[PDB]
């Protein structure tokens, strides 16, 4: 007999990937596009735009 | 010191989908209006 | 690095000569395109051409720049 | 070292550009952001009549 | 205006490619010569410095060759523009489908 | 005449630079390969000729 209220947690595992990071005028990350996820994402990250 | 628990009815773990989560700063440098690509360990999107 | 470049100073001279030739080539290229007349002519103060509206291609004295609005738009279009 | 007008986020030390050249640094004493600029270079040209 | 934007982008991208080529090792253990000068003595580091010199010289030669080709193309375009200026602008050209 | 003179001067000066290129060590310890050939053993000579 015990109680613990209500709670929830998530656990994930990281793997090495290549990401293209967007920076603003304040130097904060806004968006990220992958290179091995979608062909459109690969086209975006290869053109650096 | 510690005590042992007793066998009870639990719930099996489930699986959900991430949505643009697991992005952090890969370095301690400042970049302004820069589209920079780096090789570092992140969490893949929709994984 | 300069001590070791003493053996490649001739190559550096060739690249510098090529770059100087390229610079003087691009300098000369404008002369045969725009400098075709050695006299600077002007438009009459009264713009009566029979109906032909030349204000778009002619420079306008309202702006401090000598560029026409078409040429100013061309300047703003290309980065 | 020129007095810059851009502030830095309070976890960064250096600052780079598009050409990956470190042209921005932070003093580690009283938090001043100072730019890095090449001193002087050029070439002497001779005009002969 | 397509042509001006493409030539400006090509020149800027070639210059940035040279800049990033300066950050290459060309098979050596480091890119900057100051690091090898500080970490290794010149009597044992002449081969890597020579390899860096060869790589930078090859990069400079390729840049000069591409600039010469681009300058030849620009001269051809400028000659065509000068001929068009002399004919279609400075008179009436009888050449059909030229102006 | 300007156009007729550059096409000769550039060629002559390029030939002069080509001649002068044989006077450079090119990272080696000598310019002429005959000095190494008459001074070094063949295993060490072939590196300088290469
Ligand atoms: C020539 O064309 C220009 C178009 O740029 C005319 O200028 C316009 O005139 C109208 C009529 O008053 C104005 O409402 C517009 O604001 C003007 N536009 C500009 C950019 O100035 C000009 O009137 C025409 N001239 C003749 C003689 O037809
Ligand atoms: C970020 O930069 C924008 C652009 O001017 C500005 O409006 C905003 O106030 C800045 N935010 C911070 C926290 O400096
Ligand atoms: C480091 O100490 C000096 C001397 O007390 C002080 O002026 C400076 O602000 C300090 N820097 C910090 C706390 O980041």
């Amino acid at each position: 007999g015990w109680t613990a209220g209500a709670a929830a947690y998530y656990v994930g595992y990281l793997q090495p990937r290549t990401f293209l990071l967007k920076y603003n005028e304040n130097g904060t990350i806004t968006d990220a596009v992958d290179c091995a996820l979608d062909p459109l994402s690969e086209t975006k990250c290869t053109l650096k735009s | 010191q510690c005590v042992n628990l007793t066998t009870r009815t639990q719930l099996p773990p489930a699986y959900t989908n991430s949505f643009t989560r697991g992005v952090y700063y890969p370095d301690k440098v400042f970049r302004s209006s820069v589209l920079h690509s780096t090789q570092d360990l992140f969490l893949p999107f929709f994984s | 690095c300069s001590n070791l470049l003493l053996q490649y100073g001739s190559f550096c001279t060739q690249l510098n000569r090529a770059l100087t030739g390229i610079a003087v080539e691009q300098d000369k290229n404008t002369q045969e395109v725009f400098a075709q007349v050695k006299q600077i002519y002007k438009t009459p103060p009264i713009k009566d051409f029979g109906g032909f509206n030349f204000s778009q291609i002619l420079p306008d004295p309202s702006k401090p720049s000598k560029r026409s609005p078409i040429e100013d738009l061309l300047f703003n279009k290309v980065t | 070292l020129t007095e810059s007008n851009k502030k830095f986020l309070p976890f960064q030390q250096f600052g780079r550009d598009i050409a990956d050249t470190t042209d921005a640094v932070r003093d580690p004493q009283t938090l001043e952001i100072l730019d890095i600029t090449p001193c002087s270079f050029g070439g002497v040209s001779v005009i002969t009549p | 205006l397509g042509k001006l934007q493409d030539v400006v982008n090509q020149n800027a991208q070639a210059l940035n490619t040279l800049v990033k080529q300066l950050s290459s090792n060309f098979g050596a253990i480091s890119s900057v010569l100051n690091d090898i000068l500080s970490r290794l003595d010149p009597p044992e580091a002449e081969v890597q410095i020579d390899r860096l010199i060869t790589g930078r010289l090859q990069s400079l030669q390729t840049y000069v060759t591409q600039q010469l080709i681009r300058a030849a193309e620009i001269r051809a375009s400028a000659n065509l523009a000068a001929t068009k200026m002399s004919e279609c602008v400075l008179g009436q050209s009888k050449r059909v489908d030229f102006c």
